[PDB]
């Protein structure tokens, strides 16, 4: 896979590597799931999340 | 913000509000505990450093709900690049005294990463807008948070469409050109936040315009995804004497 394509199936952010190798990443307050391409909060205010929408939809 | 709606009170909670003795003076983002991003030409007039409050959790300021915390801002950093005056590199980065706390009510916009921003979040359509700027050129502000949504454009696209300052590599067009929608003065330096796949980003900030909603015109903010390393390093920093400080870029 690629990063500027689909951004390489990631959530987050993407990394290209030598080979037909790919690795996702998240940001900080998140931790990437068996999938390889999920990021999920590993705090209660991560970045970039409406804690009331959140909520609303919990 | 021009024909716009208020913002549910904690649906933007990453706005910052920045006071100079207790007077509205700028939008801005918050992207940690510590760190606000806002526009450089916001400080061109500033007389005593030291003034200068961030306040977040903010909605509405006619009242005092106990949501919003205020702080004292510790160091303003301004790109070596930037001219006071003018339209260029028009970013700032704000160091917080105290972190805030966060709660329900105040949250850090992701700073993405460069290959992020520019592969994907820069062709994301649309993006929302906030402050409490005028509600309508040479109008009144606001006293509830304003947001919009407004599409970005390609600037070749933009410069095409509009119908006097350079649209550089280090900024980008949002919104309309029939006058109805677009932010205005005293939401310079807020966020222009871009949604990918459940989760916000800081793409751009509220920096000039041709006036506000000019007929024939768009918004330009500030190209946010030029600075994330210099931002990153920075946030590294130990900080130094003196409110201002000027740091080269890139
Ligand atoms: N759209 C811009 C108009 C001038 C003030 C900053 C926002
Ligand atoms: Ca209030
Ligand atoms: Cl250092
Ligand atoms: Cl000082």
């Amino acid at each position: 896979l690629i990063c500027v394509n689909e951004n390489g199936g990631c959530e987050q952010y993407c990394s290209d590597h030598t080979g037909t190798k790919r690795s996702c990443r998240c940001h900080e307050g998140y931790s990437l799931l068996a999938d390889g391409v999920s990021c999920t909060p590993t705090v209660e205010y991560p970045c970039g999340k409406i804690p009331i929408l959140e909520k609303r939809n919990a | 913000i021009v024909g716009g709606k208020v913002c549910p009170k904690g649906e933007c909670p990453w706005q910052v509000l920045l006071l100079v003795n207790g007077a509205q003076l700028c939008g801005g983002t918050l992207i940690n505990t510590i760190w606000v991003v806002s526009a450089a030409h916001c400080f061109d007039k500033i007389k005593n450093w030291r003034n200068l409050i961030a306040v977040l959790g903010e909605h509405d300021l006619s009242e005092h709900d106990g949501d919003e915390q205020s702080r004292r801002v510790a160091q303003v950093i301004i790109p070596s690049t930037y001219v006071p005056g003018t339209t260029n590199h028009d970013i700032a980065l704000l160091r917080l005294h105290q972190p805030v706390v966060l709660t329900d009510h105040v949250v850090p916009l992701c700073l993405p990463e460069r290959t992020f921003s520019e592969r994907t979040l820069a062709f994301v359509r649309f993006s929302l807008v906030s402050g409490w700027g005028q509600l309508l050129d040479r109008g009144a502000t606001a006293l509830e948070l304003m947001v919009l949504n407004v599409p970005r454009l390609m600037t070749q696209d933009c410069l095409q469409q509009s119908r006097s300052p350079n649209i550089t590599e280090y900024m980008f067009c949002a919104g309309y050109s029939d006058g109805s929608k677009d932010s205005c003065k005293g939401d310079s330096g807020g966020p222009h936040a871009t949604h990918y796949r459940g989760t916000w980003y800081l793409t751009g900030i509220v920096s000039w315009g041709q006036g506000c909603a000019t007929v024939g015109h768009f918004g330009v903010y500030t190209r946010v995804s030029q600075y994330i390393e210099w931002l990153q390093k920075l946030m590294r920093s130990e900080p130094r004497p003196g409110v201002l400080l000027r740091a080269p870029f890139p």
